[PDB]
């Protein structure tokens, strides 16, 4: 997810440049032009609704090692009960001794 | 614990029940910036 | 029971009364049971709350309003009113650190915030920590990269207002970025750290031509423009060119508005060369004068003009060049950059305050609110405060319906009449406001108001305008019963100062500065065409404190001067043991610059270091040094060379001393590169690079329990040394460096450790505190022995960090004095006085007993927090 | 001294002062200049008190410090009571019945120190004694006991015939599970009297309860009403909150 | 989360403005035109989206 | 202790914005009606010529007795809910 | 009793999206303040609406509806459209619904 | 919407989640407490009815 | 009317369609929404 | 305990060129315990 996230990052740079190699003319001779007079805005709303999509899967990131920490706690929790079941037992077990 | 002990000797009510009984003398201390206690003493009169 | 129903019976006179209104009365509530027990100091703060909360929500009538408009009473409800929330909010000026958050913090920029979004998972390797550290340190080479093209100065007054700045990126495209520069935070042409905000992108899409864009400012909204050429062809053989003006603008929400279009090409322009725009606002007439101008060695042969409403229409202005002659030491020529600021107000208005006031109760004070001028006649806009409070005699005084006078009906009964030189004209607030402040809140001391929307006053006839508009009176009059009037004279007239000009300059080696009145600031800075050879080597090279050394350019040409100063003197220093530091040209009266002002020390030689810039065009410099004694004489510095760094040791025949230096050394004079600031435009960015970003990732690895990895970024800021104290690797905690200067307008302890620094260093240890008693109870979970060793050893380094346990004292020179001798106002006054007595240095204390006034400082309940949990631990460990 | 005086005043409290001497646009820039300085005051010794932090002490102004909860801590409750006793004792002025200083005449008096700051008092007995000090202040009397004998047998609210003895002597023998008139040691011709003491009634309120007020016409009715209602207003206590509040029972 | 919606509703005005700069023609001389005649829909159709 | 005390002026405070609670009134002008008196339709025609007489202005009320009709009407409920609850809570606190 | 400062008839879209945005749990000054001022640039662009033109519903004006079309202050421009109740309009004064 | 709508949605979105302090504060943008016994209310048409 | 309002003309009456708060907003929300939400906002003019 | 309270500066006189050697550079990671000095030394003979 990381990995992801820092492709989607890394990729706004090279989308301005191929807007960039887009604003000089293509069609030459008698006719002269063909520039793209709106590639730069939208190279830039290519970058941010990549950027978007970037912090969507970073946040999802997170959510997920969240989860996991939790999911954690709730095994210490059990653990804990285990573990003092035991101590429980070997206790009923001196008394029945 | 000692300074809680100093602190009541001073301020408050120790030793009890009577003090200033050692010819007709009294020594009370007087501790500054937590590291020294110094010293300053009473005397009297005979009237009674 | 018996005895609350016998109070009423008897001293309040009335059985009637409920019980609970001897808990609204006397403050000490009645129906509690017999087991509820209290302190006798919370049961008298528990009854002055409930008294300051009865008098704030008006169940108590008559009180004081103007001491509820108070800053203890207005913010009552968020801090004041608990015992908590008082003692947490006072305690954050006097520790920082406790409430400190290296993951959270005021003003922390997007580089760090996504540096933090990806280092918020839970496996926090080497390879995920590098990673997001070099993209830090991308971004960081981005930021740090931006050179200022261009910008526009708020105010006329360059040493008040802001100015806002826009930088272009280091890239093909580039990225246009702006920040803000407050003059309110600039004395002595220094700025403070935080007088700067950020960079921000702006995030449109804009392509000048000729390097032309100018940020302007109308009506407190940034607004870029830029003109953009399009190479175009005709419909013959030719080829033209269509020029297009933009203009784009910020949003509430911090996002850029589309671009607006205005054609431009009027057959001129295409025949220009190296030419230029201007914009800039207007007091008179709102708009935005926009101006395009040839140039040649000479400013503007040629220009065209264009206004900007509200509107946003164009408006084609017929001739600038009048008006450019007014502003051309602001247009820039073949070879300089000029920051704009607004256009004048060709009149400026003042008023006289006072002529005779009349009846002395009620203050008759009116405020000018707005002030212009329209093509044929002068508006004004104003408000009227009287004070309308108790002992209008006689009383009964009972009710009021909104012998004695009219307590009823206000109608008509203001009204203002301007003297014109010959006529006047008498308007009334019955011809105006059917809004009508009532008498009642008849508790006292309530003022009113009486608003006059736009008086347009009609018309000055005959007059020459402006030249000598002064016209005589302007007078208001509150006619009722015991009332008065009172008469102001307006004191307009046309104004113009001169060429004081503001600049943009860049030397040959790199470095940029902003050059105004007698100062220059360095705009960006050229460590990141130097870290780069130092950060192939990795993180450890980086945050090493050779980096934080790090030379960098002077701006222009000018000389640095450090001044060793002689110990303070009753006789040569006067009575003032601070001092103020000038320089000067100095064709002698023409004005000398303050570059320094300090306090100067007692028993201990001061060094003060400077630079001298060279703004005038042997060029000559002078430096001058006022005492509360006298003035100094000055002290030449020439240079007979163009080379840059000899500027004459010792300079010629005046002898160089200023009676308070005192020694026979002054120079200073080499060492062109200066090293790296962090207290100058770039600040946040290298405290953030150099403490933030160890400190985030040291706090993320204790979090996460990753021990040896959080020691290691705790050991790139603070690393024990040989010696006692310890060995401080960021530079300005070794060098302990302010760079905010007003911390206390804000609720956060970020702001208040910025000023001192030391709570830094406070900060840092308590992390490393943190640090050590957590591997020490991780080491004391494995119950092994070799293992409970390592707890032992982890606590002991734990408690060396400490020292030794501070003993409380308890003997004290407290007394225990009465509530009405502690709350005294004299005892504050007394307090603030000293203090702001010794602040400026006015003499020496006295010698030194009460730095805090009545009551004691405490310690860091946290730090004893630690003393208690160590010994603890220790106690569990040696059983 | 200046501007350290403009301190704790507002901009209200400014302006409201010298309205001959300064102006509107003169108050407001000593306002802001007063708070300035405070601020940069309070920065100044914050920045002197954190050069003694401990754990700056190998780099290194010390006078004192004390322990939390002591009651010389300028974060303690004395010092709160201190800053909220100044802020409050000039919001209604000195003539006025409304003052904080002169409705409660112990808070001037009032000592801070630390036994004050930590010992628990009873807040119902600290209460009996705000009401004891200003009743026989009124009455004039010093001395307590012959104050609860003197209100022993007065009729001046609905719950003031009665007698601290004899609440005593209901509560303890009633705590004793003990019944009065179901003696055998007993007169049976003063069954009535004692089964009153039972339901715990005191002599004074017996004689109330015993008036034939019934019939009762002429002058009589007016020497009634005198004794019975002797401080109120019959015609103010006619309302149902006068009924509710003067015998301390709930309205509804 | 919010910064991600905040994010994807501030890009139509910028994407709108590149729609805006289509309209102009840019095949100049003797062949005239090139203007994108369904560029507006389409910038308010990504909008939308 | 303190956050009790803390509890109780947050408490008093509420009870300051209420007031003094309103003792809702039995005895009453209310006689007991059949419920063919009740419901008459001359006793709305009456009302509603009545508030639509005095709603244009076509004279002066006589002087104010019926502005409801045959039915009181009553307090809000959920403010009463207010009045209890506040109540209950500082009954709490005084033990 | 039943009014609700969430949900009401006729409300907005600009405070519907921001009550989408508020609608999290941890709302710290930030949050607050970035929906806000997002709140006050919609507000913003409503308000600049200038109206073009318009068309009234039947003969008599005093009767019928009246709807208008009103561009913004942007380039290009957004054209937006109203409807006025002249059923609701005693005296020449619309009422406010 | 803008002078009473939107702080009364931030009130009772702050009164729910518990953030009290500032809860308050919103609040108090409409409604604050004067010296006099009545109200002090600063929605204009709450002023004016 | 040339300073910005609009208004519909018909019969013998005006009513204004837009509004000039938009454009005066601007200063005052620069200081916060505590500027914003005072009550002098709501009592800012509107020409006729 | 000698070794770390002669590295953090409680034992004043220490030879600061000994400490500036990488058994003491590496300290803190490696060095200072039994469990990663072996575990550190194992990494050379024993890496499988």
């Amino acid at each position: 997810y990381l990995s992801s996230a820092i492709l989607s990052t890394s990729i706004g740079v090279l989308d301005m440049a191929a807007a960039a190699a887009d604003m000089a003319p293509n069609i030459f001779g008698v006719a002269v032009g063909g520039s793209r007079w709106g590639g730069i805005p939208k190279a830039i709303g290519a970058g941010m609704s990549l950027a978007a999509s970037a912090t969507k899967i970073t946040a999802d990131n997170i959510s997920q090692s969240e989860a996991w920490r939790r999911r954690r706690q709730e095994w210490e929790i059990q653990k804990n009960n285990a573990e003092s079941e035991i101590r429980q037992i070997d206790a009923q077990l001196e008394a029945l001794a | 614990d000692i300074q809680a002990l100093i602190a009541a000797e001073i301020t408050g009510r120790l030793p009890t029940p009577d003090v200033y009984n050692d010819d007709n003398k009294l020594v009370i201390p007087a501790i500054n910036t937590g590291g020294k206690i110094t010293f300053s003493e009473l005397a009297k009169t005979q009237s009674d | 029971e018996a005895l609350s129903g016998e109070y009423r019976s008897l001293v309040m006179n009335n059985p009637v009364a409920d019980r609970d209104d001897i808990w609204r009365n006397l403050l000490v509530d009645g129906k509690v049971s017999a087991e509820i027990t209290t302190t006798l100091l919370a049961d008298a703060i528990a009854g002055i709350q409930l008294y300051i909360n009865r008098t704030i929500a008006g169940d108590e009538p008559g009180a004081d309003s103007d001491a509820l408009e108070r800053q203890f009473f207005k913010d009552w409800d968020a801090c004041n009113k608990r015992y908590s929330t008082w003692a947490g909010v006072s305690q954050l000026v006097y520790y920082p650190e406790n409430f400190v958050d290296p993951t959270l913090r005021t003003g922390q920029t997007g580089m760090m915030n996504t540096m933090l979004e990806q280092l918020s998972q839970s496996e926090l390797n080497k390879d995920t920590l590098e990673n997001g550290f070099r993209q830090y340190l991308t971004a960081f080479e981005q930021v740090a990269d931006l050179k200022v093209v261009s910008g526009y100065h708020d105010t006329v007054n360059i040493n008040q207002g802001n100015t806002w700045f826009i930088g272009t990126s280091q890239t093909e495209p580039k990225k246009y970025y702006w920040r803000k520069a407050d003059h309110s935070k600039c004395q002595n042409g220094r700025f403070a750290a935080n007088a700067w905000s950020d960079w921000k992108e702006i995030t449109c899409a804009v392509n000048p031509y000729g390097d032309m864009v100018r940020p302007v400012i109308f009506h407190s909204r940034l607004y870029l423009l830029w003109i953009e050429k399009q190479v175009q062809k005709d419909n013959t053989g030719k080829d033209t060119a269509s020029f297009t003006l933009k203009l784009t603008h910020v949003k509430y929400d911090g996002s850029w508005a589309s671009p607006f279009s205005y054609d431009i090409t009027e057959k001129n322009i295409s025949g220009w060369k190296k030419t230029g725009l201007y914009c800039a606002a207007s007091q008179e007439d709102n708009s935005l004068l926009i101006a395009w101008y040839q140039i040649e060695k000479e400013t503007q042969p040629n220009s065209f003009g264009l206004h900007i409403q509200p509107d946003m229409s164009c408006k084609k202005e017929p001739n600038i060049a009048g008006i450019l002659a007014t502003v051309t030491h602001q247009l820039d020529t073949e070879t300089t950059v000029r920051v704009n600021t607004l256009l004048n107000r060709i009149s400026s208005f003042e008023f006289t305050l006072e002529k005779q006031e009349g009846n002395k109760e009620i203050d008759l004070v009116i405020s000018h609110g707005d002030y212009t001028v329209k093509t044929e006649n002068s508006i004004s806009a104003l408000i009227l405060n009287p004070t309308a409070y108790i002992n209008i005699t006689p009383y009964k005084l009972f009710s009021d319906i909104p012998i004695a006078q009219v307590k009823t009906i206000s109608s008509d009964d203001i009204s203002m009449e301007i003297e014109l030189n010959s006529t006047k004209f008498e308007t009334i607030t019955g011809s105006d406001v059917g809004l009508r402040p009532p008498l009642y809140p008849t508790v006292s001391r309530e003022t009113l108001a009486f608003p006059f929307g736009k008086l347009s006053i009609t018309i000055p006839a005959g007059a020459d305008i402006n030249n000598l508009d002064c016209t005589i009176k302007v007078r208001f009059k509150n006619t009722d019963v015991l009332a008065a009037t009172t008469t102001y004279k307006l004191v307009i007239k046309k104004t113009d100062p001169v060429q004081k000009v503001i600049s943009l300059y860049t030397t040959p080696d790199g470095a940029q500065y902003m050059e105004w009145d007698g100062y220059r600031t360095r705009l960006n800075t050229l460590f990141t065409r130097q870290l780069i050879e130092r950060a192939n080597n990795g993180i450890d090279a980086i945050l090493s404190p050779e980096t934080q050394y790090l030379p960098e350019p002077k701006p222009g040409q000018g000389t640095y001067v450090t001044l060793i100063l002689k110990p303070y003197d009753k006789n040569t220093h006067g009575t003032n043991r601070a001092f103020t530091i000038y320089y000067s040209n100095d064709a002698t009266g023409s004005g000398k610059f303050p570059v320094y002002s300090g306090s100067l020390s007692v028993t201990d030689n001061t060094e003060v270091k400077l630079f001298i810039p060279l703004i005038k065009p042997q060029d000559t410099l002078y430096l001058n040094a006022t005492y509360q004694k006298e003035a100094t004489k000055q002290i030449l510095l020439f240079r007979t060379d163009n080379n840059p760094e000899g500027w004459t040791l010792d300079k010629s025949v005046n002898n160089g001393t200023f009676a308070g230096l005192a020694e026979n050394g002054v120079t200073g004079l080499l060492q062109s590169g200066e090293p790296m600031d962090f207290s100058g435009a770039n600040a946040l960015y290298f405290w953030e690079l150099f403490y933030y970003t160890p400190m985030m990732v040291a706090t993320r690895l204790l979090q996460e329990q990753n021990f040896t990895e959080a020691n290691r970024w705790l050991s790139y800021i603070w690393q024990p040394a040989a010696s006692g104290a310890g060995d401080w690797r960021v530079r300005p905690l070794k060098e302990d460096t302010s760079w905010n200067a007003d911390p206390l307008d804000s609720v956060d302890p970020d702001a208040v450790a910025q000023n001192d620094p030391m709570h830094y260093k406070v900060s840092t240890l308590m992390k490393l505190l943190d640090l050590l008693i957590a591997r020490g109870d991780k080491a004391y979970r494995m119950q092994e022995r070799d293992t409970l060793n390592e707890a032992k050893m982890w606590y002991m380094q734990a408690l060396g960090l400490l020292g030794d346990k501070p003993v409380s004292i308890f003997s004290n020179g407290w007394e225990n004095p009465s509530l009405s001798n502690a709350a005294d106002k004299t005892q504050a006054k007394q307090f603030h006085d000293e203090i702001s007595r010794i602040r400026s240095g006015g003499l020496l204390p006295d010698v030194a007993n009460t730095l805090t006034g009545l009551f004691r400082p405490q310690q860091n309940e946290k730090l004893l927090g630690y003393w208690q949990m160590l010994e603890m631990r220790l106690f569990n460990l040696r059983n | 001294v200046t501007l350290a005086d403009f301190m704790p005043m507002s901009l209200a409290e400014i302006r409201s002062q010298n309205t001959g001497r300064l102006s509107r646009e003169e108050a407001q820039l000593l306002h802001r200049a007063a708070q300035k300085e405070k601020q940069n005051n309070i920065l100044y010794t914050a920045r002197m008190l954190t050069r003694a932090n401990p754990l700056l002490k190998k780099e290194m102004r010390a006078e004192k410090f004390v322990a939390p909860g002591a009651v010389s801590s300028m974060f303690s409750p004395a010092g709160y009571l201190t800053e909220l006793y100044r802020e409050a004792r000039g919001l209604h002025p000195k003539d006025s019945d409304r003052n904080l200083d002169k409705r409660r005449q112990d808070l001037a008096k009032l000592v801070l120190s630390q036994d004050n700051l930590d010992n628990e008092i009873s807040a119902l007995s600290l209460a009996n004694e705000q009401l004891e000090t200003a009743l026989m202040a009124q009455t004039g009397k010093t001395d307590k006991n012959k104050y609860y004998e003197t209100l022993a047998t007065s009729r001046r609210s609905g719950v003031t015939p009665y007698n601290a003895p004899f609440e005593g002597i209901h509560n303890a023998l009633a705590q004793r599970n003990f019944v009065l008139p179901d003696n055998i040691l007993s007169n049976p011709a003063k069954f009535a009297i004692l089964a009153a003491y039972d339901a715990g009634i005191s002599p004074k309120l017996y004689n109330i309860l015993t008036e034939d007020t019934e019939s009762l016409t002429g002058s009589d009715l007016e020497n009634s009403l005198k004794r019975n209602f002797p401080k109120v207003k019959i015609k103010d206590l006619m309302t149902l909150d006068a009924l509710a509040n003067y015998y301390e029972l709930p309205a509804d």
